[PDB]
């Protein structure tokens, strides 16, 4: 009933959405990881001097 | 929150007396409590301290043993039993709240004081000036020069700035040299570095005139400053 | 000649069992139960006794000649006897803890704090209640006891017999008798089988402890208190010490490897 | 070194002592989980034992502190929050014994009992099930046989035989036998007896737990 | 008509699927093959905060990345000072059944929910000493699985009634109820700009809403079972969702489809928490095999295992500055790794 109308309406408004190729999103994720790679203590173990945990 | 103190009288020198601090509003059980005296003309001066649950007690070197400080949480009271009152203890005593946890506001609330007349290794902290002329609106600065660097190894630089308006109980302005006690206007700012600190007032109002006391909390006793009185 | 073989097998079995129990209760995060504190203390005292007293008794009863110095004979008997006493006291405390956890479960007097307090008190009382054995020792060629009288040793050894056998055995008997009574009456096929298995477990523990520590208790309370004592004496002492060390070796198996919970935990812990 | 961090550590130790005391006094309280089946007289037994989300009916009996957790008023995926109830000393249950002809309802109750008595979380917690409405059940069975709710039933259509059959079928659902004995009661006596049964069954559960931990079974 | 409406919805969903498939030329794995792997990263247990006497079901690092609030079922949530292991507060709970926790961005307030269906918001910076319950938000028909603070005034909660809510704390009433889910909303996660969040529910789907008006902007499928946890790629344009089928995926908002999945054959256990590193490269994941596997959210190749917990890890969180990752498990001990 009314819930069905709501579901069809939300699916309709979901269909009309700009969609970019997975290549662009993957490239953006890779670029973001690369740009901030040097600022991730877990990824790059910082020296114990600059490590608040010891 | 309210601290009401009683037990001030013309004690004969060398006698004994008891001072009571009744606490209302706040959870007195969890709050450590200091007793801080002040001579009729001189500046503040630390007297005694009790932690939460009475686990730890400290006294100033000049009242060690003579003054015994205790507390009773169920009755919500703080007692200072002081014996052999020499003429140097003719001071008004304040009951100062203090809670110690990361990012806390120790010494935030001060009691109303009890006038108390008696018949006839530390860290010296100097105040560059004791009296300055202040215009109502012109920014001013106050300097506090310590002796031992207060910039502890863990970043914290324990140095508090208190304000005592004329005829009132001093209130906490700044803690750890760059902060603001709740309800304090942002005009007050703290800066400097270990062994030399500054308190800057921007757009000074008529409600800021008073005496500004510099305190350290690195280690007991918590030697206060000499006070830098402002004037109009 | 089989006495030496028995001593060696008891030695190895006791050490292996004690080390297995210690590692299992310390390298496993699921074995921090309150009773496991008593069990690990028992295993500690057990390894300590089986390592200290066993070689000493073997050399002193097979060669009839002391093989150590004056200070060594002044110290080793104290460690020997305090280890045995703390072992027996830990068995008694285990029995009392089981009584509380079974006969009186609703007051919950089985907290880890109580276990630590009991361990500390038994340790100190064992080190203290029988401290004379450390000072009264004298060295001749076998080092033995030297007393400045007869009444004093009589009282000391009768008290030692009371604290090592009579009191712990009476406490264990009372505790396990009441536990068995509750498990036999307080039930209102598989339940009956489990109850009888528990009765078997309790009887095994109680009878093993009572029988194993009986010969030595009687020998000490008749040799010293009554002044008795030697062909048969050597054999009786050797057999008694062997069965004490058999009890020491069995304690790990009797208390831990015979329980399904601990057996499963150990199997899954290795 | 620890200028005022000493005071912070003192506060930490104070509240750690408070936490330890709270834990010690909470370990001496038996936690029961009351499931029921919906419209199964849960409120009646709750009131008798007393003497939004979930209502905790904390009460005391013979110096034993029972904390009863009624989760009936919660419609959602049970498996997602059921694991919160590991370690509950007992799992009370309720069955609308008079609801044998209602609709089938007892069949849904049996399904719920099977689901909650065989969960991987409750593989050791015993179940204390009450077959409420014994008198109403007797009247209903007198009105009509029990074959309606159970075609396989073959026995006298009397209170004793029918109650025994229901009790046997509800004790037959616990697949994980030999590890969780379930105590069955007929909560219809309007007297201070149901709480007594809960107490003398929780004491049995505690004894079993103690002798399991002590290494005696 | 009901039947014609249903078939129209089905064909619209098919159009959604084929459109999103057509907009996928190369998977993330192919593009990320060239970049070198993160290798093996061994992080030790710098701290082990041991104050709880029961299971801990949630925590949240503070904005300053030093204070972490952790809620247990013993009726307490404790505000640990991770640097020194001190506890600054031990807040008791009206109902000891707590299944979530949140620490306000400003640090003044904390929030905790649970089976009681009430999100209790406690005020810490109060001039009284004791922590006081600022509010008790109520209105959810089921338990609260995850509550996150938007500001000191707005809190988004996810409940078991298949809906999310945006409570305005001051008035203590829902200002927007997000509907559209068909099962328990098990987890929630806010954007870095907090302009739109996502919710993962038991219906095996993660929904992207938009708090401003409260409509599911996007819906993501692919999981074969529940979604026990979600987090965002710090970029704010991709999120990774755990699940109960032992698999955490990585969806992207812009392309609006699954990018890749992190499943390893010898794991058959459901997730309980997911988090990213501040750089977003390595993806934490709290498995209930008593350990959390540090993945590499560009190639799916596992990069480490923080196996140090006796029981299931039920909560996980990477500090705001990325300096440490705290994992809390049902053994009542939560450990900080670095
Ligand atoms: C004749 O045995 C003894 O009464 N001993 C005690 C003094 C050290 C003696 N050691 S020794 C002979 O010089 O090598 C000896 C051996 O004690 C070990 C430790 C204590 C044990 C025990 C004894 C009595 C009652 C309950 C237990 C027996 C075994
Ligand atoms: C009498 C001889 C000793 C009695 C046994 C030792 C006491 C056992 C109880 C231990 C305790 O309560 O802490
Ligand atoms: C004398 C030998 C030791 C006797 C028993 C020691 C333990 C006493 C405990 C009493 C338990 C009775 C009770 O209070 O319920």
């Amino acid at each position: 009933i009314a819930q069905a109308r709501k579901l069809v309406e939300q699916l309709k408004m979901e269909a009309n959405i700009d969609r970019i190729k997975v290549s662009k999103a993957a490239a953006d994720l890779m670029a973001y990881c690369e740009a901030h790679a040097k600022e991730d203590p877990l990824l790059t173990p910082v020296p114990a001097s600059e490590n608040p945990f010891r | 929150v309210q601290l009401v103190e009683s037990g001030g009288g013309l004690v004969q020198p060398g006698g004994s007396r008891k001072l009571s601090c009744s606490a209302s509003g706040f959870a007195f059980s969890s709050f450590g409590m200091h007793w801080v005296r002040q001579a009729p003309e001189k500046g503040l001066e630390w007297v005694a301290y009790i932690s939460s649950g009475s686990g730890t007690i400290y006294y100033a070197d000049t009242v060690k043993g003579r003054f015994t400080i205790s507390r009773d949480d169920p009755k919500n009271t703080l007692f200072l039993q002081m014996t052999s009152l020499r003429s140097e203890d003719t001071a008004m005593y304040y009951c100062v709240r203090s809670i110690y946890y990361y990012g806390s506001s120790p010494f935030d609330f001060w009691g109303q004081g009890t006038t108390l007349t008696v018949s006839a290794a530390d860290i010296v902290m100097t105040q560059a000036t004791s009296s300055v002329p202040v215009t109502p609106g012109e920014s001013v600065s106050i300097s506090c020069r310590s002796s031992k660097s207060l910039l502890h190894s863990n970043g914290n630089t324990y140095l508090y700035w208190f304000l005592q308006r004329p005829g009132q109980s001093p209130q906490l302005l700044i803690y750890r040299m760059s902060n603001l006690a709740s309800g304090v206007p942002d005009r007050f700012s703290g800066s400097g570095s270990g062994t030399a600190f500054t308190l800057t007032i921007s757009r000074l109002e008529a409600e800021d005139v008073g005496v500004y006391y510099c305190m350290q909390h690195l280690e007991y006793p918590l030697t206060f400053g000499a006070g830098t009185k402002l004037e109009l | 000649w089989v006495l030496i073989a028995g001593y060696i097998i008891v030695f190895v079995v006791a050490l292996i069992g004690n080390v297995l129990v210690c590692v299992a209760v310390w390298k496993n995060h699921h074995m921090r139960t309150v009773t496991n504190y008593f069990i690990v203390n028992l295993s500690l005292a057990d390894v300590l006794v089986t390592i200290t007293c066993l070689p000493a008794t073997l050399v002193v009863d097979i060669t009839e000649t002391w093989f150590f110095g004056q200070s060594l004979c002044k110290v080793i008997p104290y460690l020997q006897t305090v280890s045995v006493s703390v072992s027996v006291l830990t068995l008694s405390c285990i029995a009392l803890d089981r009584w509380y956890a079974i006969c009186h479960p609703l007051m919950f007097k089985s907290t880890a704090k109580r276990a630590r307090n009991s361990i500390v008190i038994i340790w100190i009382v064992s080190c203290i209640i029988m401290i004379p054995q450390a000072i009264v020792m004298e060295c001749s060629t076998v080092c033995d006891e030297r007393w400045g009288g007869e009444i004093y040793p009589k009282m000391y050894h009768i008290c030692f017999f009371l604290v090592t056998y009579m009191a712990p055995l009476c406490l264990m008997v009372l505790a396990y008798l009441q536990i068995f009574r509750k498990l036999w009456c307080r039930q209102i096929i598989k339940q009956i089988r489990a109850r009888r298995k528990t009765a078997r477990m309790l009887m095994v523990v109680l009878l093993v402890f009572a029988i194993c520590y009986l010969p030595i208790s009687i020998l000490n309370v008749l040799k010293r208190v009554f002044g008795m004592f030697r062909e048969t004496v050597y054999a009786w002492f050797t057999f008694s010490h062997w069965l004490v060390y058999a009890n020491s070796a069995a304690n790990p198996i009797i208390y831990n490897f015979l329980s399904g919970k601990f057996r499963e935990e150990f199997k899954a812990a290795f | 070194l620890s200028a005022e961090d000493k005071a912070a550590v003192e506060r930490s130790k104070m509240i750690d002592r408070n936490l330890r005391e709270d834990g010690e006094k909470a370990a001496r309280e038996v936690k029961l989980l009351l499931l029921g089946a919906g419209e199964s007289g849960k409120s009646t037994i709750v009131k008798q034992m007393k003497i939004t989300g979930i209502v905790e009916t904390h009460f005391t009996f013979k110096d034993l502190h029972f904390k009863m957790f009624d989760v009936g008023g919660q419609r959602d995926e049970r498996k997602k929050w059921i694991h919160c109830f590991e370690g509950v000393t007992a799992i009370i249950f309720c069955v609308a014994l008079s609801d044998y002809d209602l609709v089938n309802r007892m069949h849904e109750s049996m399904k719920l009992f099977d689901s909650i008595c065989n969960n991987k979380w409750f593989t050791d917690t015993s179940i204390i099930l009450f077959l409420n409405k014994k008198d109403l059940f007797e009247e209903k069975i007198k009105k009509s046989p029990l074959t309606i709710c159970y075609p396989e039933y073959a026995g006298s259509n009397t209170y004793e035989e029918a109650a025994a059959y229901i009790q046997c079928q509800f004790e037959d659902l616990n697949k994980r036998k030999d590890t969780k004995e379930i105590y069955t009661h007929f909560t219809c006596s309007t007297d201070t007896k149901n709480v007594q049964f809960v107490f003398d069954a929780v004491t049995d559960v505690i004894i079993k737990n103690n002798l399991k931990d002590c290494g005696l079974f | 008509e009901l039947d014609q409406l249903r078939q129209e919805a089905e064909q619209l969903k098919n159009q959604i699927r084929d459109a999103r498939k057509a907009c996928a030329d190369a998977t993330l794995s192919q593009i990320t093959n060239n970049i070198d792997p993160v290798g093996r990263i061994q992080m030790r247990t710098r701290r082990t905060l041991r104050g709880h006497l029961a299971k801990i079901y949630a925590m949240h690092w503070g904005t300053d990345s030093r204070l972490l609030v952790s809620a247990s079922q013993d009726g307490k949530l404790i505000i640990w000072d991770s640097y020194t292991t001190n506890k600054v507060h031990a807040i008791p709970l009206r109902s000891s059944w707590v299944m979530t926790c949140a620490y306000a961005p400003s640090g003044n307030y904390v929030a905790c929910g649970g089976l009681d269906n009430i999100c209790s918001i406690y005020n810490l910076k109060t001039r009284e000493g004791n922590v006081r319950v600022s509010r008790e938000l109520a209105g959810h028909t089921g338990y609260l699985s995850c509550c996150r603070f938007l500001d000191d005034n707005q809190i988004v909660t996810s409940s078991g009634d298949t809906t999310c809510a945006l409570w305005d704390i001051e008035t203590g009433q829902q200002t927007t109820t997000f509907t559209g889910h068909t099962g328990d909303v098990m987890s929630l996660s806010l954007a870095p700009d907090t302009r739109l969040f996502v919710s993962g529910a038991c219906d095996a789907s993660a929904k992207l809403w938009d708090v401003r008006e409260g409509m599911c902007r996007q819906t993501f499928t692919g999981h074969e079972s529940d979604i026990n946890a979600i987090c965002f790629f710090p970029n704010g344009n991709a999120f990774a969702t755990g699940s109960d089928d032992a698999t955490c995926r990585l969806f992207d908002l812009r392309a609006d489809q699954e990018l890749m999945t992190y499943s390893h054959d010898n794991i058959i256990c459901g997730i309980t928490s997911v988090s990213f590193s501040k750089s977003g490269r390595l993806l934490l994941a709290g498995y209930d095999d008593f350990n959390c596997n540090v993945w590499d959210a560009l190639k799916a190749d596992r990069a480490g295992v923080l196996a140090g917990h006796d029981n299931r890890v039920s909560c996980l969180g990477v500090t705001d500055d990325g300096m440490a990752v705290a994992t809390g498990s049902w053994d009542s001990f939560l450990k900080i790794w670095n």
